[PDB]
């Protein structure tokens, strides 16, 4: 929130979607990471 | 293209609010997942 | 839905392609990581 | 390239109902999920 | 089908060609996904 | 580059018969997997 | 045969390098598909 | 770069040519291996 | 913090989305690379 | 573009201090992991 | 051989370093798949 | 750049010329292969 | 320390980014050999 | 060496390191190829 | 030594950072083949 | 873009600093290395 | 850029040296390899 | 950019000196494998 002479250095044009699609990547990255490393969230996934 | 100090700083604001929104939906989520999941329990 | 003015700083022309590929692969990776963690789509994929 | 103010506003309504109408469909696929698969069963 | 304004703003010369090679890319997806979670459609390319 | 209003409808029309003639060729396809596989059955 | 129009939206320069390019890439990629998944093709590699 | 549109069907007859004498061949091909293969049989 | 003659030379509007990236996957990597070679942060994540 | 070597030095000092309040959250996060971990322990 | 206006439509700067790098690519990945899939073409490598 | 007529049917002999040599040398290990090789025996 | 001409025929805007990233990413290989092929690294980060 | 009027077509700042560096990477490729299947080359690498 | 005209033909802005790279890159892969091939490298890893 | 042969060597002096600065924090990380780890004992 | 046909030619003639130099080592390398290894042996 | 005949034979010497440089490091770390390993022993 003090950072936000960024975009008077950094094309928002480019930056804007390279922010957006990191998080959006590490938000798959984290849900893959979860689903590999725990017997509930495939079991979630099964049902039954 | 790059922005004027103060075009920068408008812009930010919009930026900081969806890191904001963003933040919130997430504290939802971990509350969900605190009480419908093992996790910390 | 107030986030209207991003496409007076984001190229249409870049970020409209952009969002719709990344929501076509995230449904790509959802669909294999389901089919991946149960036994029920890959029995459904089998029949008989 | 980048678009007026307005010009913006206009584009962005298509994309919103874009993404409505992805969610009804979306909706309706996971009411078809939870009545046809052991999920939340 | 009342979409037909997205020419406006996405180049077709970019745009048509990431259509055409998404869906023929889905397709070899989803023929590998179905080959390697099924014993009837390997079943089908061993014969005999 | 980018097309007139009028030529992004014309263009479109071509689009749109072109994943019309794709689905009702899938639409076959399943239909003989049905038949043919113990897919559903 | 009746698409004959779209060399007026795509450049052919592109599009049919790209063409010929993802059917190659295709025919190599069923070739390993049924070598991978059927046992007479590995063997007619074998012989003997 | 982009044609006209005579010179687009003109283009256009050789790919379809070249799409036909292809499918010419994977029939042969398909046909050899229906004759040589345990595949249908 | 005696380095600050490199922006004459780097341009900032490639270097400092390289920088923040660059750091960003390194987290992703060492998270990674954790979870992958204990017990406690599996066993953190599975709970009960 | 690359910049005066007053204007890299202004930038560079926005890069030293996210550096330092990374460095800052980083030295909390570890000092956390050694409580709460059977790390070092 | 009836092909050779190909030419006037691709460019062959780009073109014939396509295809003579495709004609490469393809004889490695034919070369690997009979060293996988066979016990004699290892065996050669091998000898003794 | 693309080339005249008469120069793309000139560079396209040397492209064909290029490929019968290609062809004639796999031939030969081809049939090398099946002297040499457990395949096809 | 004698190569200090190299400035006069590589860009520095594009060479200084790729030295710090190849020694980066070099450093990451070589911690990831390390905890790939001893019993000690994982221990250490196991703990207990 | 008959061929000599291909850089007339190519240009041989882009064609010339795209030869030497396939030929590179095609004699890692052999190198790793029997590293893996064969017993001798290992065995050289270890000794004792 | 006699090759000394190829930077007349090669841009050395883009082939002396290839050739560096390259160099580097086949110094990884030769140390990570060690490494994965032989039982003294992963104990003098290990030590104790 | 490229330098002056004398602007290159002043920025070469910044480049052997900091790769002698590297190199001494990577010189006191192996001997850390040796008398912490079970690595050449 | 692309050549004049005698600035080509008078460069191929390197790129030619340089393959029958290759192809010379290559040669010494697969006969040390009959020599000292169990390959064709 | 491309050099000049004599510009480029100035610029290879630095090559082939960097390249002489290299193998003379390689050939003294090949002789403290040689020494120190159980290769070739
Ligand atoms: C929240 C406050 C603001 C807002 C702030 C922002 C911000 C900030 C951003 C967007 C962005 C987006 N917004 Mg929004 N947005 C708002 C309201 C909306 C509405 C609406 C109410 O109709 C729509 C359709 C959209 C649509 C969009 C997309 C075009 C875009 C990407 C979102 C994304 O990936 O979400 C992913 C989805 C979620 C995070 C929500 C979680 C899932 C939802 C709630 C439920 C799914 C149910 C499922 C189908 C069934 C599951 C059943 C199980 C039993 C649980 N917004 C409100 C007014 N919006 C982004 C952008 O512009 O990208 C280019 C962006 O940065
Ligand atoms: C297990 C492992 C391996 C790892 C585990 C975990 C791990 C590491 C996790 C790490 C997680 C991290 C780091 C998460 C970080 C998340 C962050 C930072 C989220 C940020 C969200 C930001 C948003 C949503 C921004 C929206 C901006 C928006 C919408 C901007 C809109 C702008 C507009 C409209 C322009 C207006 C201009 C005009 C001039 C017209 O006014
Ligand atoms: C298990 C794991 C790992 C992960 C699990 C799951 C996981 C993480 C899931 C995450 C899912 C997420 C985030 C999903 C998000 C989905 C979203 C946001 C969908 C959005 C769809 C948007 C659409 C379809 C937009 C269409 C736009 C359109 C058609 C626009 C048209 C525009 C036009 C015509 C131009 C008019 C201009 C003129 C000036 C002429 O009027
Ligand atoms: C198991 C898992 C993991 C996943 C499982 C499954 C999964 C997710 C599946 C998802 C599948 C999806 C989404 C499929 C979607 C398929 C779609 C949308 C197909 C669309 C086909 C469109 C076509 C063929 C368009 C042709 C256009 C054409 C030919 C256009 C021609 C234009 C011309 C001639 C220009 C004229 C201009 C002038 C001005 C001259 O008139
Ligand atoms: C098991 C799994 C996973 C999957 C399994 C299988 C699976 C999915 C399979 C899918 C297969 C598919 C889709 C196959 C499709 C194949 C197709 C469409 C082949 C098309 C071939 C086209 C050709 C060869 C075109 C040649 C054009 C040519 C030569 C053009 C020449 C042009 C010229 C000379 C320019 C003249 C201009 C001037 C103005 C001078 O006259
Ligand atoms: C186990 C294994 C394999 C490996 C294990 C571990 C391993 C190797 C770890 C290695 C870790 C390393 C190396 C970590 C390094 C971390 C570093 C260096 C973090 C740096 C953070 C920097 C930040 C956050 C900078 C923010 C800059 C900012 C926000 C800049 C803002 C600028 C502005 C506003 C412009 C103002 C201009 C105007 C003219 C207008 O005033
Ligand atoms: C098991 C599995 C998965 C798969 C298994 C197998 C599988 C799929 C195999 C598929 C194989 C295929 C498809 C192979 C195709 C091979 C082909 C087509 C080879 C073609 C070679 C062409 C060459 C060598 C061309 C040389 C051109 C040349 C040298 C051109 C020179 C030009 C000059 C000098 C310019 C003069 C201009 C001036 C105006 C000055 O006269
Ligand atoms: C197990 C396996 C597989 C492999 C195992 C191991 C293996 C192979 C290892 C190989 C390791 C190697 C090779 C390591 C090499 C490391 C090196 C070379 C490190 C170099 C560091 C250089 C630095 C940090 C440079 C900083 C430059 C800087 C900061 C420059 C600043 C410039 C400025 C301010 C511009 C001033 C301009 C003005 C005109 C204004 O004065
Ligand atoms: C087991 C499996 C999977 C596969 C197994 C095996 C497999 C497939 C193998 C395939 C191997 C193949 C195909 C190998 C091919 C090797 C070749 C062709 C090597 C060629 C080397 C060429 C060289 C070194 C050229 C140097 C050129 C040079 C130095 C040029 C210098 C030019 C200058 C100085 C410019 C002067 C201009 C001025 C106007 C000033 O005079
Ligand atoms: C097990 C398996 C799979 C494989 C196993 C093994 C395998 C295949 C190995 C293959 C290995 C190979 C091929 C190794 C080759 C190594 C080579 C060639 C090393 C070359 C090093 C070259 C250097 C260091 C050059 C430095 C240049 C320099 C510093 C240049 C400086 C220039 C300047 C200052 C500009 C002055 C301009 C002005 C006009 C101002 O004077
Ligand atoms: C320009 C390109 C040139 C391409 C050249 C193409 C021809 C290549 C000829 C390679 C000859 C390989 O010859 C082949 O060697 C292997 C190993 O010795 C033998 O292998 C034999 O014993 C091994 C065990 O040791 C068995 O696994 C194998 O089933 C059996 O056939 C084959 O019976 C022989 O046919
Ligand atoms: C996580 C990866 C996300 C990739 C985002 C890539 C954004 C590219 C934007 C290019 C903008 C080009 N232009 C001409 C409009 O300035
Ligand atoms: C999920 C990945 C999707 C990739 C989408 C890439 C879009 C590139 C658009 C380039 C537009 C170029 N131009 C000249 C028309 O502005
Ligand atoms: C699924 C991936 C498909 C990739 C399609 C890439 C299309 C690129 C089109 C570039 C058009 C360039 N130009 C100059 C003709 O406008
Ligand atoms: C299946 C992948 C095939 C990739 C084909 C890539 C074709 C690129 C053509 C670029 C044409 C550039 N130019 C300047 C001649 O218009
Ligand atoms: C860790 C990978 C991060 C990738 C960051 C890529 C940044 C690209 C910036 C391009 C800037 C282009 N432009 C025209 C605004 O100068
Ligand atoms: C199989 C992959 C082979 C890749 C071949 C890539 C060729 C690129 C040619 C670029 C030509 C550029 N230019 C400016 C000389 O026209
Ligand atoms: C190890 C990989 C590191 C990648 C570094 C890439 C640096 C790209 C620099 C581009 C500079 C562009 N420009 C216009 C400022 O000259
Ligand atoms: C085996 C992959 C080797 C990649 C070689 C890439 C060469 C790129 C040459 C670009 C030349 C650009 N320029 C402006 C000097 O003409
Ligand atoms: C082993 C891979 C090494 C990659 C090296 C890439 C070098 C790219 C140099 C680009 C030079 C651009 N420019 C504008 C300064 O001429």
């Amino acid at each position: 929130m003090n950072q936000g002479k960024i975009w008077t250095v950094v094309n928002p044009a480019v930056g804007l979607p390279l922010l957006l699609g990191s998080v959006a990547i590490t938000a798959l990255l984290v849900h893959l990471a979860v689903l590999t490393h725990t017997t509930w969230f495939p079991a979630f996934q099964q049902g039954g | 293209a790059v922005l004027s100090p103060e075009q920068s700083e408008e812009l930010h604001k919009y930026v900081i609010d969806g890191a904001r929104a963003f933040l919130g939906i997430a504290l939802v989520a971990h509350f969900l997942a605190f009480s419908l999941t093992p996790w910390l329990h």
